[PDB]
């Protein structure tokens, strides 16, 4: 069970949107980070609660 | 000596810093129908070049 | 010595100011007050999620503007207008809206690498008479420079325009350097230093945009002091002639000209400039008012040499030994540089030795070293 139940739990895994990689140019104190995705441009966006 | 040195870098760092995303005081409310001109859109635009 | 027990104060009066800093960001720092709960929202819910770094090309009054974004794409974009519709500049960096592309905000500021050159974090450990001696011609460098920012009230009773900019020239290792650095420490203002060797480029037509640059940042903060060191480099140091040459170094002094003085109307840019080839320089450089008391600084003699050394010498171990009288009657209106590499190369003896006491020995064998480096280039031996 616990074999098949791993297979069936990895096809929900594997589904992503895209998930990048980003290098932080700077924070700004209003609890956002300027990011700069590597291949595109500068955004500011905000934080999760993990960091 | 090198307790002075320590203790400003701490006290900068714990104090924080702030950087400005401006506004203004004399507004409070903007998005009675700022959300018109945003959320539904009304329009911002590519901007093009006439070659014929 | 014997200065423990006051810097156990201020190491005091820093713990009070570490604590009472915490414990108020800690919990205390109430955001359960309304004037900071409605004003961040109703902020955020017009502000994104994604905020799409753009560039402000030109700015159109009606409330509209045409950004162009790194990522490709301009815009015709709006604003939400609680941010004062004229605030805002070419130049700057906004937030557009990760929906509808709007103004969100304005980011107040951003700055480059090549600033990064001018601009310093310094705060010199010297402060002055470590340039104890040649102490007139440095009342042309403390009157001019300095005095201006302190009392604007002695110039208002005559009236009449502030003074303005200096050229330092002499001999090279009389001080200039340290003449600079020195007045930086008194007025804390905005010091930007810069050297002429980076003002020369291999690379044309980024020269002239440097050189504008320098002092239009200085005119942005409101007082600023700008050490142009060694504006002797600009007809002495070139790379190849196909991309530096005439041509480069033309143009460079032309834009000088203007930002020196011009048409700008820019901040307060007190200059200083240390030359000893001050006949490469335009004249509508050393004009006057650009220059208003000049400066020339020749070899001290025997008397201000007694001065220097004894700046020198008291940061080192001493003895009765040590006799400093007799090392000035064998120098000669040499420059304070040689002295100071004197008593930098006395301690290298001591190091030699691993002994850490300094001697009058010390001192007179490196003056032969010093003595050495004057007079072998030199292969007459006697004037021929
Ligand atoms: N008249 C003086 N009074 C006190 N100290 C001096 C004097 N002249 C030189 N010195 C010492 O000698 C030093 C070496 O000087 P510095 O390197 O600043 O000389 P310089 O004249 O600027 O050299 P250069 O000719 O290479 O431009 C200074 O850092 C300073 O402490
Ligand atoms: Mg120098």
């Amino acid at each position: 069970n616990d074999k098949v139940r791993f297979i069936k739990d990895e096809l929900r895994l594997l589904q992503e949107p895209g998930s990048y990689v980003g290098e932080v140019i700077k924070i700004v104190s209003d609890k956002k980070v300027l990011v700069k995705v590597q291949p595109e441009g500068k955004y500011i966006v905000d934080v999760a609660k993990d960091i | 000596e090198n307790d002075l040195k320590d203790i400003e870098a701490r006290i900068k760092e714990k104090a924080g810093v702030k950087e400005s995303d401006t506004g203004l005081a004399p507004s409070h409310l903007w998005d009675i129908m700022g959300d018109r001109q945003r959320l539904g859109e009304e329009h911002p635009l590519q901007v093009a070049r006439c070659t014929k | 010595r014997c200065k423990l027990k006051l810097l156990r104060m201020e190491r005091i009066k820093d713990h009070l100011l570490l604590e009472e800093e915490f414990v108020s960001n800690s919990e205390i720092l109430k955001p359960f007050e309304k004037k900071q709960e409605e004003e961040k929202k109703q902020l955020e819910e017009i502000r994104g999620n994604p905020l799409s770094i753009g560039t402000l090309e030109e700015i159109i009054d009606d409330d509209h503007a045409i950004v162009t974004s790194p990522t490709m794409p301009d815009y015709y974009v709006s604003i939400l207008s609680f941010v004062d519709k004229e605030l805002l500049e070419p130049g700057c960096s906004v937030l557009l809206h990760h929906k509808t592309m709007s103004i969100v905000g304005v980011l107040q500021d951003d700055a480059d690498p090549m600033v990064s050159v001018m601009k310093m974090d310094k705060s010199p450990t010297e402060s002055y008479s470590d340039i104890g001696g040649l102490e007139s011609q440095i009342q042309e460098i403390k009157e001019s420079v300095e005095l201006p920012l302190t009392h604007p009230e002695l110039y208002e009773e005559m009236g009449i325009k502030p003074p303005k900019g200096v050229i330092l020239y002499g001999a090279p290792g009389t001080g200039k350097t340290l003449l600079a650095k020195a007045v930086a420490n008194q007025t804390s203002a905005t010091f930007l230093r810069i050297v002429g060797s980076e003002l020369i480029q291999k690379y044309l037509g980024d020269g002239p945009r440097l050189c504008r640059q320098i002092f239009k940042v200085a005119g942005e903060n409101a007082p600023s002091i700008v050490f142009i060191d060694e504006i002797d480099a600009i007809g002495t140091k070139r790379y190849d002639s196909n991309s530096g040459g005439e041509r480069e170094i033309q143009r460079t002094m032309l834009e000088l000209l203007n930002q020196l003085d011009g048409f700008d109307d820019r901040g307060d840019v007190k200059v200083i400039m240390a030359t000893n080839k001050i006949e490469t320089l335009d004249p509508a450089l050393i004009r006057p008012g650009r220059i208003d008391r000049k400066i020339l600084f020749e070899n001290p003699d025997l008397s201000t040499k007694k001065k220097i050394l004894g700046i020198h010498t008291s940061k080192m171990n001493l003895s009765e030994d040590v006799n400093l009288e007799t090392l000035v009657t064998t120098k000669d209106d040499l420059s304070g540089a040689d002295i100071q590499a004197m008593c930098t190369e006395a301690g290298l003896l001591a190091l030699r030795e691993r002994r850490m006491q300094v001697t009058a020995e010390d001192f007179k064998q490196a003056k032969e070293r010093v003595m050495k480096n004057k007079v072998e280039e030199n292969l007459e031996g006697l004037y021929l």
